[PDB]
């Protein structure tokens, strides 16, 4: 039963981590901006500042 | 004793490298 | 009593070992200092 | 009494975040 | 008297004195070989 | 002058004709110094049936720091 | 009273500074204070 | 390209030879009944 | 304290349902990206 | 007048060795190398030979080594035996008297690598000046190191010397720091010091400045490269920065409260909080190599002692030290010659 | 930002803020 | 600036002790004497060492003693 | 230690420090003064805390 | 716009305005020994020399001035548990008194060196600008230093 | 009223420091 | 457009507030308010706790004799277990307090807070065009704060056994908890104590380098540095490769060290040496593994009430 429970808990646990990787990745690409910001039009530059 | 130490190595190191830490030639 | 009880893998072991380790040792100082020699070959200091 | 100090003391410290955070001067050097 | 401590101690100046003889010797026999 | 690259070695025929004949000479070197027992005596390390003698049934103990090598030479059994 | 010394400039410490140093004394001063009071 | 015996041989060598030796040393080691 | 519960339960199931139909009024079509 | 400039004389034997020291090859040697390569390597090879041959029978009652037994956790270079209060052990020295059998059996193996990597660390640090000298650059890194090199003076030098000897000092292994760990805890409450509480902060910030650094320069990239990977989108001679410094800044300003706007201060800011850690850990180790620890809260004490309906984790954690001192010190101090009956011995339920 | 001046003063250092740095006296063998 | 924006006060005790102040930056060409230099701080570290052990009993001589009992003569 | 020191003074009062040395320590600055003093007061409080 | 950590740095050239400040720097630290002799003086117990010495009441700058001949005080007690009669001009408040008396002294030549900071002396024959020959000053500095060391 | 050393060593050592930084912020501002 | 709804989602994911909150802001921001507030009061003017439930409490409060340190907020009472124990489950106020729910209320907000938390720096990253992982670094310290709090509890059996909300409190559970475990021995715990370590490090010379190179180059000019100090020519040669190096060893060293707790909770344990090495005849010989078995036996002596009245 240690055994199980410590190996599940662990591979949840990376696959949770993976999770979050894959779906962060595929938003942004899907969103277009995978690779980087595009230096000609950051969208920061185009709000007001402070924030 | 310690303190200084490090106070020793901070002055000796503005010393030899004061061209550097002065941007000039 | 300590003896060691083995008496011919001394030599199979010690091939092997010094087969791997001239490869081992000569390949990764290639790979470190080929960079070291573009480095240092007309903008050092 | 020493729990007066150390209430105040963290109090403080809570409004220096505070004001770290909101009241902060404005950055443009960079921006 | 000389102590035996005493006698080690001169030996170790020695010895100390010889290995610091020895890597001048060394870089100075490199150096002249190389310039 | 320019301090040979590492792949000419690589591929040198005296470089590996002679490392590997001295390579093992090494190895076997240091398996017959555990072997023969020499690394016991030279580091003094004491063999498995010699950490307790026969009048002494504990953990050996220098109490005493300018007679320490008696005192050593003492306690190992020696 | 002799003659202005050249050498005199002035110290600035703008608002990071400020905040930086009160929270280091005041930080430092919920470490210390436990122990100081015992 | 040709000069050996250089600071880089030494410098191989003085941390290469003990390692063989002490790596035999341990083997040896690893076949005692104790 | 069954007020008290109550309280809670019906914070709680408002500020969730506020959640869930926020991530569902389109999310991924607004970000500063065109695509 | 005879003005005079820079090096306007004759060539010298110092002139010679120079040059030859300060070439350009694989490893660059230098003076500080003169100090830094033969006495840090002794060091090393010390270390591996007393992991490897060497016993602590005879300082310590323990076995740690390969020949007798042992993994690479529990294999250490143990300090020599208390009755050696600070001798250097040389190998010549009165209690050694040339024997280099007795000498590793008396344990002073471990002065000799303890010396030698001292000189070795000064040898280092005297190297990092020379490279950033050689390369006109500041000198950061050999402050950076300066923490570090305090560090290990203070634990491996200081606390042995205002101690009994240098029994007390670290023992150069995984189970010897782990000893070492333990035994502060339990005889120096070192956890309650504040000077440890400001090195645990100043490391675990280091860590946590590296890993958002990280994250944010990596997440913020500016996209120059047509292909899915980011890693070849960029070469040494750039001209401007891989990392967008306002969308960083902008991001870190509206989750967190705060950001960074300069580069030179954020870098700044992370070489600082270790050094200070660091710095501020040292101190706290030299008070305690003269005991002057923190330990008591007398005002607890006093509450606790007067109505024992009175416990705080505080009061908890003194029983525990208690308890570690009272089973530790039985074979963790063999010249006390400590006998304690089972009767003695503290326990929790006793209380 | 070059000419420290005889004073020392360096408008912007290397670090880009104002610093003082010592006036190193220059080394002769006779002088007048 | 002229004469470094001026000549400076002048004092009687300025004026005396301007001699010792005066040859500043004067130096021996080559490498002078750095040699006794360097014997003198090789003298220096071996009597650093000898009281060095000798105080910390690594240097054991007849006529010391090394303990509180040396005060009483 | 008295004695010498007064000869020493006499020495440095007396005779002037060679080229490579005044350039190698920088001996026109004032800033390598305070590092050779800041090391000197180290050494004697570690000899005098000992 | 000098920082907060490099604000010192404007004495760097100028010799008047560092003996100045080194002059300040004395006489704080005379005054110290003087207030804290004094001090130490009020809290003392001279009563019992035996199982109430020095080193048990907490006393830091009484021993160092003990371990020099200063043993008597104008309140009539010993160091020893004696009673002194003719204490003289050298007690432990006569002492601390001389350290105050100087540290003001040595504060008021402090504010002069900083008001006439322009000194002739310290502007070399050639070139006419701020220098200090440090070897000299090293030299003349030893001297005085074994001079005073031959002499204690 | 209980350990008033202490009492008065935790406000000058928040007093003096704070003082000091607010009127060197106020002396720059100024500028 | 003009619906109120439209407007309150605008206003919730509008970039242009002080402080985003979107819509993991919504959730959390009560979250972590409650947390904070309750666990103020609490640290202030909380009643002693039964921790052990054996009638024994323990006292955390400021106000009850207690200091910074030494203060804390002191977990449930070992009678209830794992189970909900929220105000309205509890007879009354005062039995509430004495059990130790606030200890309970304050780590299950600040669990869901910290997880809106990991989301919302997502959600901000993905509405500025940022790339989106930065939640995944702030998942190790996450995923520790989680075993501690929640998964080693579980595991044991109690809530009896989390950290205590404090600095002594901290201690304490980490002294019994190598009582128990044997932490230090632990592959993983090594892991983590080389993560922070290297963490440390290469902050600090990562600063070094890059102070060193900005002058009034920045990668081009400090590798020369590096390269001969310590060797290892063209090791990380670009900025981005060294900044994924810095991101990665940390947040890797935390998830080993946070799943070695996991595993302990589950209770495999450290490393155990005890007695292994023997020499002729069968005599035990000592190894440094035996004194930390021995400090070891005397912390779990000490934990152990057994004997409770
Ligand atoms: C079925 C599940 C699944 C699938 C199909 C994929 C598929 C993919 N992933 Mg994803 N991923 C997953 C689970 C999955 N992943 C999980 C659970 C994690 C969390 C760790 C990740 C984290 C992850 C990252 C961070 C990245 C990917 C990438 C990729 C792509 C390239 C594969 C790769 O990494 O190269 C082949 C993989 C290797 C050469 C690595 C082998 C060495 C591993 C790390 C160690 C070996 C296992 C070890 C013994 C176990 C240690 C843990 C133990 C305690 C259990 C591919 C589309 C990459 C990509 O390009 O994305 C588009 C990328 O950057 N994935
Ligand atoms: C002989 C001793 C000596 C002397 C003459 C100097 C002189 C100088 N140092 Mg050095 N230094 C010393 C010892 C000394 N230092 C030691 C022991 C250390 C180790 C901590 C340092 C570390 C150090 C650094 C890191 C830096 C200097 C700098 C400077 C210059 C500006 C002074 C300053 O910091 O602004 C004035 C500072 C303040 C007004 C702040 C004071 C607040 C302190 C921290 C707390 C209060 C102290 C307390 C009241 C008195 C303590 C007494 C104690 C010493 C016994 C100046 C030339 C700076 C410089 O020019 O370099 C660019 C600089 O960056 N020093
Ligand atoms: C630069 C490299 C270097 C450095 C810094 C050190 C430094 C040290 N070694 Mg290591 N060592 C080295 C190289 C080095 N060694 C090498 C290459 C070897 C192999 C041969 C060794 C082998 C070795 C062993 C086996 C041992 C040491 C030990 C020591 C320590 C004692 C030093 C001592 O008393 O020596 C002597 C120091 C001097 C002689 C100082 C120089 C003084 C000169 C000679 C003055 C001469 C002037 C004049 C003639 C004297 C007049 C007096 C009298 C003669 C009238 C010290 C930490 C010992 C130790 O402490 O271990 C625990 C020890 O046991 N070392
Ligand atoms: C959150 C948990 C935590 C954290 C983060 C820390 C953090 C720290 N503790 Mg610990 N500590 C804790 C809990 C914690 N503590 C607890 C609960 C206890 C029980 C009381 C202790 C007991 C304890 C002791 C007893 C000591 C610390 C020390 C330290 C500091 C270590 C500094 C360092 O790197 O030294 C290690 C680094 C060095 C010694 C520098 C030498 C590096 C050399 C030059 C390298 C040699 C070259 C080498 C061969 C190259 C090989 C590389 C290879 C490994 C890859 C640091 C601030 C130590 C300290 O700093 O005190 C001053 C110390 O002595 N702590
Ligand atoms: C576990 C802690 C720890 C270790 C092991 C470590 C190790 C190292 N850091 C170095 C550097 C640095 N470390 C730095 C900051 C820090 N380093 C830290 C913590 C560590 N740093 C922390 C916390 C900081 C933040 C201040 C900086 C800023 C640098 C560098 O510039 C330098 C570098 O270039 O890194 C790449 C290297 C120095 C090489 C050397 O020893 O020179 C040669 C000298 C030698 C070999 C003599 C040492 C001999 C020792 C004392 C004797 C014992 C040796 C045995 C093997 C001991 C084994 C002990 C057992 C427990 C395993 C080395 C890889
Ligand atoms: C009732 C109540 C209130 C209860 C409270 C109870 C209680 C327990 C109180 C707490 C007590 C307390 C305060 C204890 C701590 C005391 C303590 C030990 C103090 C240590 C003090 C000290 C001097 C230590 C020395 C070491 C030291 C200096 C450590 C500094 C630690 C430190 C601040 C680390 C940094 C932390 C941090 C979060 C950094 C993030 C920075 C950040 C936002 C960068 C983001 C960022 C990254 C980029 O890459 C770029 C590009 C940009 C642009 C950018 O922005
Ligand atoms: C920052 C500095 C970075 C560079 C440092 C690099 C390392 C330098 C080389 C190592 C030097 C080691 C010196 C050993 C001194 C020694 O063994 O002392 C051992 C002896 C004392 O010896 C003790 O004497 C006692 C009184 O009789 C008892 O008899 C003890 O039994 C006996 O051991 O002391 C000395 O000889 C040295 C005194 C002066 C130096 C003191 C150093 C700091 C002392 C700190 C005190 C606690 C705080
Ligand atoms: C000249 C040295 C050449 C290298 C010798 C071999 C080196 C390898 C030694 C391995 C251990 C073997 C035992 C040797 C030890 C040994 O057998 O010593 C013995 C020798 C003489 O002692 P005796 O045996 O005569 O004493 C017997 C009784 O009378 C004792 O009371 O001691 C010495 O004279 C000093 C020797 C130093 C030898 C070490 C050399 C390094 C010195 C330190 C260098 C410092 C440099 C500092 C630079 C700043
Ligand atoms: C004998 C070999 C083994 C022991 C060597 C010990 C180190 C001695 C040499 C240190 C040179 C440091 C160079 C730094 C890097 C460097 O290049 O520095 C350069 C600096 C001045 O160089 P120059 O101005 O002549 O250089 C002109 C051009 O090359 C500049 O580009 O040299 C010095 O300061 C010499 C100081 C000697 C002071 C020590 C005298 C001897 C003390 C006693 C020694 C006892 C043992 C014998
Ligand atoms: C004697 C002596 C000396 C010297 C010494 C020396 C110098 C030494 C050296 C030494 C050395 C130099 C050593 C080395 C060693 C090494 C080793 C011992 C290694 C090991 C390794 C291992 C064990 C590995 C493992 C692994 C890997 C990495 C691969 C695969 C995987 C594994 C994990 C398996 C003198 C005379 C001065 C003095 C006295 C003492
Ligand atoms: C806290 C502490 C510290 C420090 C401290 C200090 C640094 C102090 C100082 C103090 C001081 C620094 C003091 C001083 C004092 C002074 C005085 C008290 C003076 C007086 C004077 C007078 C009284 C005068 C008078 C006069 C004059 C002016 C002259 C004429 C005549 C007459 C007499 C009028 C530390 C951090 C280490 C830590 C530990 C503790
Ligand atoms: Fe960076």
């Amino acid at each position: 039963r240690s055994w199980l429970a410590c190996s599940h808990f662990c591979l949840g646990f990376f696959f949770f981590i993976g999770h979050l990787w894959h779906a962060g990745r595929a938003r942004a690409a899907a969103a277009g901006f995978e690779k980087g910001i595009d230096r000609f039009d950051e969208p920061v530059l185009s709000m007001r500042p402070l924030d | 004793a310690l303190l200084f130490f490090f106070g020793h190595i901070w002055h000796g190191a503005r010393t030899i490298f004061r061209d550097v830490f002065a941007g000039i030639d | 009593r300590a003896s060691t009880e083995q008496t011919t893998k001394r030599a199979m072991l010690g091939l092997l070992a010094g087969a791997v380790a001239g490869a081992l040792l000569v390949a990764p100082a290639e790979a470190i200092r080929i960079p070291s020699h573009e480095f240092t070959g007309g903008m050092v200091k | 009494m020493e729990a007066l100090v150390y209430t105040f003391l963290l109090v403080g410290t809570l409004g220096i975040i505070f004001f770290s955070i909101f009241f902060r001067d404005p950055p443009r050097m960079i921006k | 008297a000389v102590t035996p401590s005493l006698k080690n101690f001169l030996g170790s100046l020695i010895a100390g004195a010889t290995v610091l003889g020895g890597i001048a010797l060394a870089i100075t026999a490199v150096s002249k070989f190389d310039k | 002058p320019v301090e040979r690259p590492f792949s000419d070695i690589l591929t040198s025929i005296r470089y590996w004709v002679i490392h590997s004949i001295t390579v093992p000479a090494l190895f076997i070197a240091g398996w017959l110094f555990v072997s023969t027992g020499l690394a016991y005596d030279v580091f003094g390390t004491p063999r498995p049936n010699e950490y307790f003698t026969e009048d002494r049934q504990e953990a050996p103990l220098i109490t005493d720091r300018f007679n320490a090598l008696e005192q050593v030479k003492k306690l190992s059994g020696n | 009273m002799a003659r202005p010394n050249p050498n005199k400039q002035v110290v600035e410490l703008n608002r990071t500074s400020l905040y930086w140093g009160l929270l280091l004394i005041f930080v430092l001063a919920v470490l210390f204070s436990s122990y100081i009071f015992n | 390209v040709y000069p050996i015996f250089t600071v880089r041989w030494l410098a191989i060598h003085g941390i290469a030879v003990p390692t063989i030796f002490f790596l035999g040393a341990i083997t040896a080691m690893q076949f005692i009944q104790r | 304290m069954l007020t008290l519960k109550i309280f809670v339960y019906t914070v709680v199931t408002f500020f969730v349902c506020l959640f869930i139909f926020g991530f569902l009024s389109n999310d991924p079509a607004r970000n500063p990206g065109k695509n | 007048t005879i003005a005079i400039g820079t090096y306007q004389e004759k060539r010298t034997w110092f002139d010679d060795a120079d040059d030859w020291l300060r070439q350009d090859r694989f490893v660059f040697v230098g003076w500080s190398g003169l100090l830094l390569f033969p006495c840090a390597y002794f060091a090393l090879g010390g270390w591996l030979t007393g992991t490897t041959f060497v016993t602590s029978w005879y300082t310590h009652g323990l076995a740690t080594s390969y020949l007798e037994g042992c993994n690479f956790l529990t294999a250490a270079v143990s300090t020599p035996a208390n009755s050696m209060a600070h001798s250097l052990l040389f190998v010549w020295g009165p209690e050694a008297q040339g024997d280099f059998t007795r000498w590793c059996q008396l344990g002073g193996l471990w002065a000799f690598v303890a010396l030698h990597g001292a000189f070795g660390l000064i040898g280092f640090m005297l190297r990092q000046f020379e490279i950033a000298r050689s390369v006109n650059l500041r000198p950061y890194n050999a402050i950076a190191f300066s923490a570090p090199i305090a560090v290990f003076v203070s634990v491996f030098l200081i606390y042995p010397l205002g101690q009994s000897g240098w029994f007390f000092a670290p023992s150069f292994g995984v189970a010897a720091i782990f000893r070492f760990i333990l035994f502060f805890q339990g005889f120096h409450n070192w956890t309650l010091n504040p000077f440890h509480m400001m090195g645990v902060a100043g490391v675990l910030g280091a860590a946590l400045l590296c890993a958002i650094h990280g994250a944010t320069v990596e997440n913020t990239l500016f996209e120059d490269g047509d292909g899915a990977n980011t890693f070849r989108a960029f070469n040494p001679t750039q001209a401007e920065e891989t990392y967008s410094m306002v969308t960083a800044n902008r991001f870190w300003s509206q989750i967190f409260g705060v950001a960074f706007s300069n580069k030179r201060w954020l870098h700044f800011f992370m070489l600082l909080v270790p050094v200070t850690g660091l710095w501020m850990s040292a101190i706290g180790v030299v008070g305690l190599a003269l005991n002057l620890r923190a330990y008591d809260f007398v005002s607890q004490e006093i509450r606790a002692a007067e109505d024992p309906e009175f416990e705080t984790f505080y009061t908890k954690n003194i029983l525990l030290n208690e308890g570690i001192r009272a089973w530790m010190a039985a074979q963790d101090q063999p010249h006390e010659r400590l006998v304690f009956p089972e009767e003695v011995l503290p326990r929790g339920n006793a209380l | 930002d070059k000419k420290l001046d005889e004073r020392g003063v360096i408008a912007k250092d290397n670090s880009g803020r104002q610093n003082i740095f010592p006036t190193s006296s220059k080394a002769y063998y006779s002088s007048p | 600036n002229s004469d470094f924006q001026e000549p400076g006060l002048v004092t009687p005790l300025g004026t005396l002790l301007r001699p010792l102040n005066s040859e500043a930056g004067k130096v021996l060409p080559g490498w002078g004497t750095t040699v006794l230099m360097a014997v003198f701080i090789l003298l220096f570290a071996a009597f650093l060492l000898i009281i060095l052990e000798i105080y910390n009993s690594s240097l054991i001589l007849d006529d010391v003693s090394m303990s509180w009992e040396t005060l009483a003569k | 230690a008295g004695i010498l020191g007064v000869l020493a003074g006499l020495f440095h009062l007396c005779v002037r420090p060679s080229i490579r040395l005044y350039f190698g320590l920088s001996m026109g600055s004032i800033e390598t003064v305070l590092s050779s003093s800041i090391a000197a007061v180290f050494w004697a409080a570690f000899v005098v805390a000992g | 716009g000098l920082p907060w950590y490099r604000v010192h740095t404007v004495v760097i050239n100028d010799p008047g305005r560092l003996i100045s400040v080194h002059l300040m720097h004395t006489a704080l630290v005379s005054g110290w020994a003087g207030s804290m002799a004094l001090f130490e003086i009020s809290v003392f117990d001279p009563s019992d020399p035996v199982l109430n010495p020095m080193w048990r009441q907490g006393m830091f700058v009484l021993p160092f001035m003990t371990r020099l001949g200063i043993t008597q005080s104008w309140g009539g007690w010993t160091i020893s548990g004696e009673t002194a009669t003719n204490p003289g001009i050298w007690s432990y408040e006569g002492v601390a008194a001389a350290h105050i008396i100087l540290s003001g002294a040595l504060f008021l030549a402090s504010v002069w060196h900083w008001t006439y900071w322009d000194l002739e002396l310290f502007r070399d024959p050639r070139t006419g600008k701020t220098a200090l020959d440090l070897p000299k000053i090293f030299g003349i500095h030893l001297f005085l230093s074994g001079l005073l060391c031959f002499g204690f | 009223e209980v350990n008033i050393y202490g009492l008065t060593a935790t406000a000058l050592f928040i007093i003096i420091p704070t003082s000091f930084l607010l009127i060197l912020y106020v002396k720059t501002a100024s500028t | 457009n003009s619906s109120l709804w439209a407007r309150f989602c605008e206003w919730i994911t509008s970039t242009e507030n002080r402080l985003y909150i979107g819509w993991f802001g919504v959730i959390m921001i009560p979250c972590l308010l409650t947390a904070t507030s309750v666990f103020i009061i609490a640290f202030i003017a909380a009643p002693p706790v039964d921790i052990d439930g054996i009638r024994e409490p323990v006292s955390g409060s400021l106000l009850y004799g207690n200091n910074i340190i030494t203060g804390a907020v002191i977990p449930t009472s070992n009678a209830i277990g794992l189970h909900f124990y929220p105000i309205w489950e509890a007879a009354s106020l005062d039995e509430w307090l004495y059990n130790g729910g606030p200890y309970q209320l304050i780590v299950c907000h600040f669990l869901l807070g910290v997880y809106c938390y990991m989301g919302r720096e997502w959600e901000l990253s993905f509405r500025l065009g940022m790339r989106p992982w930065i939640a995944v670094a702030y998942s190790a310290p996450v995923a520790a704060a989680s075993a501690v709090f929640l998964v080693y509890p579980i595991g044991q059996g109690s809530f009896s056994d989390g950290m205590p909300l404090g600095i002594s409190g901290t201690f304490n559970f980490m002294i019994v908890f190598q009582a128990e475990h044997n932490i230090l021995m632990h592959p993983f715990h090594m892991l983590g104590v080389a993560g922070v370590f290297g963490g440390s490090l290469f902050s600090a010379m990562h600063g070094s380098l890059v102070t060193s190179s900005l002058i009034r180059y920045n990668i081009v000019a400090a590798h020369g540095y590096f390269g001969r100090l310590i060797f290892q020519y063209a090791s990380f040669n670009n900025s981005r490769s060294l900044h994924f190096f810095l991101a990665a060893w940390p947040v890797i060293g935390i998830w080993f060290t946070a799943l070695g707790l996991s595993t302990m909770a589950f209770n495999l344990n450290g490393f155990n040496f005890n007695q292994s090495v023997v020499d002729s005849q069968g005599r035990v010989l000592n190894t440094w593994a035996d004194i930390i078995n021995r400090a070891n036996l005397g912390m779990e002596v000490m934990h152990e009430r057994n004997a409770h009245n």
